[PDB]
RNA sequence: GAAACUGCGAAUGGCUCAUUAAAUCAGUUAUGGUUCCUUUGGUCGCUACUUGGAUAACUGUGGUAAUUCUAGAGCUAAUACAUGCCGACGGCGCUGACUCCCUUUGUGUGGGAUGCGUGCAUUUAUCAGAUCAAAACCAACCCGGUCGCGGCUUUGGUGACUCUAGAUAACCUCGGGCCGAUCGCAGCCCUCCGUGGCGGCGACGACCCAUUCGAACGUCUGCCCUAUCAACUUUCGAUGGUAGUCGCCGUGCCUACCAUGGUGACCACGGGUGACGGGGAAUCAGGGUUCGAUUCCGGAGAGGGAGCCUGAGAAACGGCUACCACAUCCAAGGAAGGCAGCAGGCGCGCAAAUUACCCACUC
RNA sequence: UAGAGUGUUCAAAGCAGGCCCGAGCCGCCUGGAUACCGCAGCUAGGAAUAAUGGAAUAGGACCGCGGUUCUAUUUUGUUGG
């Protein structure tokens, strides 16, 4: 089939070399995965040696952490942007480790808020009143600022993450191989990545 | 059809598991005593140590 | 210094974190970015640039990814024009036994140069170990440099 | 080809200290895989017809096992190229007697009877030290041994007593520089004596010196000592010479003197 | 107890030497960069007195010239196939309606019902992973005891880990991880009369860890003749960097962008070898010369090239699929094949044995 | 291969064999050595012979001293300024 053999290639002194043997089965290659977005659709495949390997077609959701605050949430995964290796695979919007992602960053103003009562990036009052206030104010009065208070001080959402949520779409990286693990994890853009990227994205593109 | 034979066996199966968890608490206890006691002899070493810096500190 | 990133992608060490934490410093500060650095035994001491500096590079024995083990070996320097990596020369003897007499003989070897060491000289000394492979050809990591035969680096005055 | 493992084993390509003959046939027993190294170990089948004669061939052999009368280490093995090695405790209860096996002092494997009340411990040798799931130490010893929950003083190469029908070791000397050890590899092969010495290069293969009660001294690898004793006192029982070593012109003067041409 | 489903083995052994010159192979080392059927030892607790439908052998009817070709109908098993309980959770963390004293509060109190997560394994992210050499003023403060002083601190291992163990927040492979709907000998107690209960010994299967037999990749040194082979190598990857794809893991192994490198008179690169490498063989004062297809070890191949199924293990040919070259059967529609296994035959040549006997010995 | 032991009837070979009671010993003794295994890698003594090096617009050692700077985490019980 195809294969990851040494011997077909030429040494140092730019010498060929005569074939050794036939191709051996430990020389195995097989095809890319091109994990796609949409519903899911896993296939396995047998290894060397049982060993069930999960390759991931069409992936959608993803378990997304977000360091600073300790918080991880399987977050559906919305858009690809930029490939630090090929860009035509953000074109055909390929879904592999090292890539940057739009998700949808709901659950982490869920969290962010039941914790630290507090708003996230909001448009209003009006919004606000119907519902959901209910949970930011409270009967509490003990409780409410005897951990109230230890949650201020701390609400110090970056400037560049603060604006994300305005749009509700956040700029993450994956940390995983799907067409390996059928999983696309990773972590949110921090610091000063987050600058590079935001970077990089306004330079190229448009 | 359910003989006498399945549930006998069915029994001893349990019954394994009844033993396993007997064995585990039992070997769990012992070890734990003995190296409490093993500590008991570190710190009498660790103290004697600085009882002794107390001496060679001198003149 | 502070403008390593040159390539298509963000250069970070693993296992270190960026904390997002106590914003009170005053006017400056810390660089916000403590360093990893290892030991790598058998003797040697880790170069204090390794550990000051602010560079990466994956396969630096001091600071990245790569154990070092097996075989310990040296020779003189011969040409660094490739980035990060050179070129390097073993001379010895081989001994016809027909005859009985020797026959001189050399290999070349590629190396891997972290940025680490700096001031490096064709000429130099240079004392590698044992890799895995990190390329095609180079299974080597330099681990300490030297000038300690004669026509060294700089004038008798050192 | 080779595909996959083996399964044979050439008459000539067998171990020397097996000491097979060369015309029997072309195929030597081929010991199954189990706790000892393939070269270490001793079959089974060549125990009962090459040494001790209780059987003629093969098959008298498997039909002397089979009726369930030998014992290796307490449990009862039906399987004839099972490979028995340094430190097990062959027992036949049919006839009541016992062996040790320890290597005689030309390097090879021989019969020795020990007393059926010393036939309940063996000595293992310490080879890892891990730390399992929820914090609990563990122990592997060379004959592939797992002991859970040892005592947090016993460390590599040290020597540890247990019994055969718990397991649970009993006691343990610990490697260094005055105890008794035998040595079980490459030229100095079953000798005694006691360590005097270690040295360490580290990354590769540390030495070590012993000293025979004759005062010849002879260095080796760490990893081929084996201790037996907490110093000049062998806990298990030795076979006669006791692991001297004496040379050929000594060995000529005996046969001599003795006149052992007969009985 | 025939047959038949099921499991296992068929990847060892045997034969030959065409290929192949830093390749193979030898000694030396490394997996801290991986996989491992089996054996050996660990590990086995977050309708249940027992679930489902459907096949073979067998009965019966068949087709074609032909094959270890197979169709239709009627039955029936499981350690095949496929579902899915019971036990024993009394766990703890986060939650906090409340209420209880002294300070309204804040802050100092103790309980607390109500709720979510709470076995191992998989994937990502984070935290900690301690002791160092002493003093002086400020706030709360343990203790020797009182309305401002002397005295104290916590797995394992390595030469070396981004190791091992621990904590937190989540994640989960279904039809695509685990915690027994299996089988054979031998017995017992009954607020007691066959049910409730419990006691032994094995066969089998199974997660992960170790061990064993290996396998795979990698380091240093080692080769016959040739200059009538002096420069070779490269977007048809040649040497290196960054990120990925793929793979059992390391790696231009392969893709995208970037740099312009690497090898050579110490013989690179090309060519030849009646070249498979070594343990060894013949001759030999001392040094050497020539041989090694051939019983032990390593490699490679089943007419030539190529592709793959199944499996722990094969790029397997006593396995399958296709092209090339051969060759057999035919009712001209179709089917079938691989002796460099043992005998035997043709051919080739100066050149090489019987179409015998047997598992009694080694395995 | 060299080499030790052992009347295969001697030898080439082989790894065997040797003893006494008639059986009443229900046995006993003993062997299956050793040397070699170039080069390359590993380990510790020797220092003749052969390569190789130290300060010449200097820098060696004594806590000798001034200037200047980064910084380690201990103790004052701990925690924090
Ligand atoms: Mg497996
Ligand atoms: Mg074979
Ligand atoms: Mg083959
Ligand atoms: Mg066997
Ligand atoms: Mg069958
Ligand atoms: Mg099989
Ligand atoms: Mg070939
Ligand atoms: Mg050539
Ligand atoms: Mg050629
Ligand atoms: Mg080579
Ligand atoms: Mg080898
Ligand atoms: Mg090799
Ligand atoms: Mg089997
Ligand atoms: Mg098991
Ligand atoms: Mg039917
Ligand atoms: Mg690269
Ligand atoms: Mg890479
Ligand atoms: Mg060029
Ligand atoms: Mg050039
Ligand atoms: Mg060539
Ligand atoms: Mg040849
Ligand atoms: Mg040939
Ligand atoms: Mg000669
Ligand atoms: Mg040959
Ligand atoms: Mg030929
Ligand atoms: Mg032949
Ligand atoms: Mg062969
Ligand atoms: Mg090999
Ligand atoms: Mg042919
Ligand atoms: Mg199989
Ligand atoms: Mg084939
Ligand atoms: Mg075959
Ligand atoms: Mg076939
Ligand atoms: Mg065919
Ligand atoms: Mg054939
Ligand atoms: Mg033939
Ligand atoms: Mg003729
Ligand atoms: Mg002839
Ligand atoms: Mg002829
Ligand atoms: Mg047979
Ligand atoms: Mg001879
Ligand atoms: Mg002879
Ligand atoms: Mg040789
Ligand atoms: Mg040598
Ligand atoms: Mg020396
Ligand atoms: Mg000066």
């Amino acid at each position: 089939g195809i294969s990851r053999d040494n011997w077909h290639k030429r040494r140092k002194t730019g010498g060929k070399r005569k074939p050794y043997h036939k191709k051996r089965k430990y020389e195995l290659g097989r095809p890319a995965a091109n994990t796609k977005i949409g519903p899911r659709r896993i296939h396995t495949v047998g290894v060397r040696g049982g060993n069930k390997k999960y390759r991931a077609l069409r992936l959608d959701v993803g378990n997304f952490s977000w360091g600073s605050e300790c918080c991880t949430r399987k977050t559906r995964i919305i858009d690809v942007v930029y490939n630090a290796s090929n860009n035509e695979l953000v074109r055909t919007k390929t879904l592999v480790k090292n890539c940057i992602v739009l998700i949808d960053s709901t659950p982490y103003r869920q969290w962010y808020e039941s914790h630290y009562a507090l708003p996230l990036g909001r448009k209003k009052g009006a919004k606000l009143t119907p519902e959901e206030e209910e949970i930011l104010n409270k009967k509490r009065s003990k409780k409410i600022q005897k951990k109230y208070d230890e949650r201020k001080k701390n609400a110090k959402i970056s400037s560049l993450l603060e604006e994300q949520f305005q749009q509700g779409k956040l700029l993450a990286c994956i940390a995983s191989r799907p067409g390996q693990c059928g999983r696309a994890d990773g972590y949110v853009l921090e610091g000063k990545e987050l600058e590079f990227y935001l970077r990089k994205i306004k330079a190229r593109k448009g | 059809l359910v003989t006498p034979r399945v549930l006998q066996h069915k029994r001893r199966r349990i019954a394994l598991k009844k033993q396993r968890t007997k064995k585990n608490k039992e070997e769990a206890a012992e070890y734990a005593k003995l190296l409490a006691k093993r500590m008991k002899e570190a710190k009498e070493k660790r103290q004697e140590q600085i009882a002794k810096r107390r001496r060679l500190s001198s003149l | 210094m502070a403008d390593i990133q040159t390539e298509r992608a963000y250069q970070k060490q693993p296992t270190i974190f960026q904390n997002k934490k106590r914003v009170l410093l005053g006017e400056t500060g810390k660089e916000k970015l403590p360093r990893y650095y290892k030991n790598i035994g058998l003797g040697f001491k880790t170069p204090k640039e390794a550990i000051e500096g602010t560079y990466i590079d994956k396969k630096c024995p001091f600071t990245g990814n790569v154990s070092i083990r097996g075989r310990i070996l040296s020779g003189v320097v011969t040409k660094m024009k490739m980035q990060r990596t050179i070129v390097i020369r073993r001379d010895y003897l081989h001994y016809i036994r027909k005859y009985n007499r020797f026959e001189k003989r050399h290999k070349n070897m590629s190396v891997h140069l972290s940025p680490c060491f700096r001031d490096v000289q064709i000429g130099d000394i240079v004392t590698v170990g044992e890799c895995r492979p990190l390329s095609k050809t180079v299974r080597f990591n330099v681990l300490k440099v030297t000038k300690a035969a004669g026509t060294k680096k700089q004038f008798q005055k050192f | 080809m080779a595909r996959g493992p083996k399964k044979h084993l050439k008459r000539v390509a067998a171990p020397k200290h097996w000491m097979l003959d060369k015309l029997t046939s072309v195929f030597a027993p081929r010991p199954s895989t189990g706790p000892h190294k393939l070269r270490e170990c001793l079959p089974l089948i060549i125990f009962l017809r090459n040494k001790l004669k209780y059987a003629l061939t093969g098959d008298e052999v498997k039909k002397i096992c089979m009726q369930r009368f030998i014992k290796i280490d307490g449990k009862v093995r039906a399987d004839i190229t099972y490979p028995a090695g340094f430190m097990d405790v062959i027992s036949i209860d049919k006839t009541g007697e016992n062996f040790r096996l320890i290597y005689d002092t030309k390097g090879r494997f021989a019969v020795h009877r020990i007393t059926p009340e010393e036939a309940k411990y063996k000595l293992c040798k310490v080879r890892k030290i891990f730390v399992g799931t929820k914090g609990i130490p563990h122990l592997v010893t060379h004959d592939a041994r797992t002991i859970r929950y040892p005592d947090p003083l016993i460390k590599m190469n040290d020597t540890i007593q247990i019994d055969l029908e718990t397991g649970k070791i009993t006691d343990f000397i610990k490697f260094d520089t005055g105890n008794l050890c035998m040595v079980t590899g490459g030229a100095n092969l079953g000798r005694i004596g006691v360590i005097t010495n270690r040295e360490r290069h580290p990354g590769s293969f540390d030495v070590v010196h012993v000293k025979d009660a004759n005062g010849n001294s002879f260095a080796t690898r760490l990893s081929n000592i084996f201790v037996i004793g907490k110093g000049n006192k062998p806990w298990i029982s030795l076979p006669r010479g006791k692991g001297i070593r004496l040379t050929i012109a000594e060995e000529r003067d005996k046969r001599l003197a003795a006149k052992q041409s007969s009985g």
